[PDB]
């Protein structure tokens, strides 16, 4: 095999990094080895840090996101445009990228409910309705709960 | 329109970071 | 305008404390009246007790959601289906309504953690992989993290 | 298949709630 310089081992410890690391800050498991998994705690923590920093948060709430895709790609060139390359700025692209899950997610859940809500509404309308009615409405649930 | 500051907001944390 | 038991303010009011319900569990604001604020408190608190029932999560677990409005219709046909109506049951769809969007959420994650990673990946690979290898891999950045 | 246990284990869920 090749050893770290090798672009097969870049891409196979790039993902294992990227993986962890973005699925442990959305459940608020990744076997991997020993240095790999010190590299994960470092990551880990400076996450942390960012999560605090408040303007950043900000920042990153501010961003549309109806097209995911090209917000990355944009901000991703653009980090790097200057053509200079550091590890910080390495870090922060992971961080930016697990902060477009969450953020992507968030844009699912309205439109999530509505639709649930739709099926629900839809099936108490044409099943319990008439039984709701004969209770005098919802103020028989108040009677219920002893309101 | 915005990415472009966040972009800078991240060159800008980046940079922050390798100091340490 | 109708009194409680009009099908108009049973289908409004069944919207309000659906809305509310559901919007109060995922987060872990929709502006209503005492009346229907009193039942929301009354909901949000049989539903903490039910988050505590852990046989229950078991249960909700173990269906498969990736058909969700099939699963829906039929835990709410089933639920009524012997042809009798309580409070209680109307409770347990409401609730169930609440984890139905908790647990398709839960389903669209790990492709969309596959989807960002697909985007970094192929950014990292052709914008950042040449300077990676300059720092002998991953490995420069233990050294960077000094470890 | 098992949606079916998960209606029952709601039926029981709510029955057992009007008891209070």
């Amino acid at each position: 095999g090749g050893g770290p310089t090798s672009s097969e081992q870049i891409m196979k410890t790039g993902a294992l990094l990227l993986q962890g690391f973005i699925q442990d800050r959305a459940g608020r498991p990744v076997p991997q080895d020993a240095s790999t998994k010190k590299l994960s705690e470092s990551l880990k923590r400076i996450g942390d840090e960012l999560d605090s920093n408040m303007e950043l948060q900000r920042m990153i709430a501010a961003v549309d996101t109806d097209s995911p895709r090209e917000v990355f790609f944009r901000v991703a060139a653009d980090m790097f445009s200057d053509g200079n390359f550091n590890w910080g700025r390495v870090v922060a692209l992971f961080y930016f990228a697990s902060k477009l899950v969450l953020k992507a997610l968030s844009t699912k859940v309205p439109e999530l409910i509505r639709t649930i809500m739709g099926w629900t509404l839809d099936f108490l309308r044409e099943r319990l309705l008439g039984w709701i009615q004969d209770q005098g409405g919802w103020d028989g649930l108040l009677s219920y709960f002893g309101t | 329109a915005s990415t472009k500051k966040l972009s800078e907001c991240l060159k800008r944390i980046g940079d922050e970071l390798d100091s340490n």
